[PDB]
């Protein structure tokens, strides 16, 4: 009923659609910054997978921090000593953004174990607003799952659970997920999840939908099973770590396909 | 930075601060400033602001309030608004004696339903519609105003802040304190207005929340599973709430043909999913001869 919004999810997919092109990162940022690397922002991203995990926040506003991290990377050069109060900023901007209860500032001093002071905090978060000009309502991976996950018929507890998963791998790796969008990495993620649990592929409602085939969907899914096949060997684990749990019904624990078949 | 405002007087005063008519010095446009203090050494920019700046720079329709600039200091934020003339509720009140023409009325809701649409169709919730954050012209125009208490949505909704709308247009779903609500909470609220602009008094003035869910039931009839399933199993119902019936809305709206009763009702339902939606209304056989009329100001 109501709260899948009937009168509405069409305009607001095509929207989505629309403003995920705006919102999108500069594909090739990392080549142009001297001092940060794809890995540098691996542990950053990985970081912020824990301090979601440590004050309980939304996957969604981990979502959004990324966003804008990769934004403002992609329109202001970054020395390695900053990049933390960068992502500690972008955090605390998606907190207030998207949370019911976001932490207090000081908690977010906290969790830089005091690499930085409040006012550096503070300031680097209006900093950002002016950068990113409060355009805040980037849609996001999972804005694009929840909507696909509604096609599910059959819905699955465990295929929910690891598109997600594979949805916030793909966060870490600036390379090659930063050529992707949104739309395609929940796709990539959420065909990926339902082949390695029930068996089954895209859906045609989802094609008709989105107007990406598994054609289209190929190289996506061919970087994500990678991601997946690679992911205990990952420097960054903090994800794996937390798709172990009950609440996500341990899909991390899980053993990949070999295969995809196209 | 702010050099060529010319403060006029205030005009109001809400969630962050005051709000200033102002001039344009250079232009001659007329302007609404609001000045929010940013707290630099404690909390920063409050989530109101960062929510209201970034939803009004999507929401481009010419019935929500435009935003023009966001000029930035080191210690304080002025939001530029187009200046409008007053708000629905000074209106109201100024027409408590005359009333309002139905015409007017007409044209007032079909415009809320459009920027409301407008709203909805890009997951945005307003969740604060009340004539003191409606803001009419001269010209005839109506629109949208305030979004502070609003939020960006996903499909579907997931559990969002329960604290949200003016008591008196509170929705049942969040009385009865529901873990979800949707787009249905703000027609509800519009649903409120409509009568309101017919008699020119609020339809549920409710004291408290045990009382606003009193004067709904009251008035439209204390639901039951038959016109909303799970209102018995609902958080905050009561098996104990007298049976009241539905009073006829010859009496609650008299001055209102069976257009408008029709209309209103639905944007009244009980049942969220069986609610209107503001894209449905904007169909409803009520608008069909709508004009755009002037107020008499
Ligand atoms: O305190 C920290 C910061 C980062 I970036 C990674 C791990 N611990
Ligand atoms: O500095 C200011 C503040 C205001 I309110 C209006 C004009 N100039
Ligand atoms: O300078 C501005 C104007 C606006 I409208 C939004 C954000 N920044
Ligand atoms: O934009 C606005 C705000 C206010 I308070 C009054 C009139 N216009």
């Amino acid at each position: 009923g109501v709260n899948e919004v009937p009168d509405y999810h069409e305009d607001i997919h095509t929207y989505l659609r629309e403003m995920e092109v705006k919102c999108k990162p500069k594909v090739g940022y990392m080549k142009k910054q001297p001092d940060i690397t794809n890995s540098m922002r691996a542990i950053l991203v990985d970081w912020l997978v824990e301090v979601g995990e440590e004050y309980k926040l939304q996957n969604e506003t981990l979502h959004l921090a990324v966003n804008y991290i990769d934004r403002f990377l992609s329109s202001m050069s970054v020395l390695r000593g900053k990049l933390q109060l960068v992502g500690t900023a972008a955090m605390l901007l998606a907190s207030k953004f998207e949370e019911i209860y976001p932490p207090e500032v000081a908690e977010f001093v906290y969790i830089t174990d005091d690499t930085y002071t409040k006012k550096q905090v503070l300031r680097m978060e209006h900093l950002v607003l002016k950068v990113l000009a409060f355009d805040l309502a980037a849609p996001t991976i999972n804005q694009f799952l929840t909507q696909y996950f509604l096609h599910q018929q059959p819905a699955n507890c465990k295929v929910e659970s690891l598109a997600m998963f594979l949805g916030e791998l793909s966060l870490i790796d600036a390379d090659p997920y930063l050529k992707y969008l949104p739309s395609v990495i929940a796709a990539a993620a959420f065909h990926l999840a339902l082949y390695t649990v029930t068996g089954q592929s895209w859906p045609e409602s989802l094609v008709q939908k989105t107007g990406y085939t598994l054609e289209t969907l190929k190289p996506c899914l061919l970087d994500l099973h990678q991601t997946y096949l690679r992911a205990p060997q990952h420097a960054q684990q903090s994800i794996r770590e937390k798709y172990k749990n009950s609440k996500y019904h341990g899909v991390s624990l899980l053993n990949p396909p070999e295969t995809l078949n196209v | 930075s702010m050099e060529n405002f010319q403060k006029v007087e205030k005009i109001g005063e809400g969630t962050y601060g005051v709000v200033y008519k102002a001039r344009n010095k250079l232009t001659g446009e007329v302007v609404a400033l609001k000045k929010i203090r940013l707290d630099t050494e404690t909390e920063g920019v409050p989530s109101t602001a960062i929510r209201e700046i970034s939803l009004l720079k999507e929401l481009n329709h010419p019935n929500i309030v435009k935003l023009l600039d966001v000029i930035h200091t080191e210690n304080k934020l002025y939001l530029v608004f187009e200046f409008l003339h007053q708000d629905l509720k000074k209106f109201m009140d100024a027409s408590a004696l005359t009333g309002i023409p139905l015409p007017l009325i007409k044209s007032y809701l079909f415009q809320l339903l459009q920027g409301l649409a407008f709203c909805h169709s890009h997951r945005v919730l307003h969740r604060d519609l009340k004539p003191q954050n409606l803001l009419i012209n001269t010209e005839g125009a109506i629109k949208l105003a305030d979004f502070g208490l609003a939020r960006a949505f996903g499909v579907p909704v997931r559990t969002y802040t329960h604290e949200v709308v003016t008591l008196w247009y509170r929705a049942p779903e969040i009385l009865l304190g529901c873990k979800y609500y949707s787009t249905a909470v703000d027609i509800w609220s519009l649903g409120c207005i409509f009568a309101e602009m017919v008699t020119r008094r609020a339809l549920f003035p409710g004291d408290s929340e045990i009382d606003q869910l009193f004067r709904i039931f009251r008035t439209l009839g204390t639901p039951d599973e038959v016109v909303w399933p799970g209102v018995t199993s609902m958080p905050d119902y009561k098996p104990s709430f007298p049976k009241w019936a539905r009073q006829d809305f010859s009496k609650v709206v008299p001055p209102l043909d069976e257009d408008g009763r029709s209309l209103l009702s639905q944007m009244l339902h009980y049942d969220p999913n069986k609610r209107i939606s503001a894209k449905a209304a904007l169909a409803h056989p009520f608008f069909q001869d709508v004009t755009k009329p002037v107020p008499h100001l």
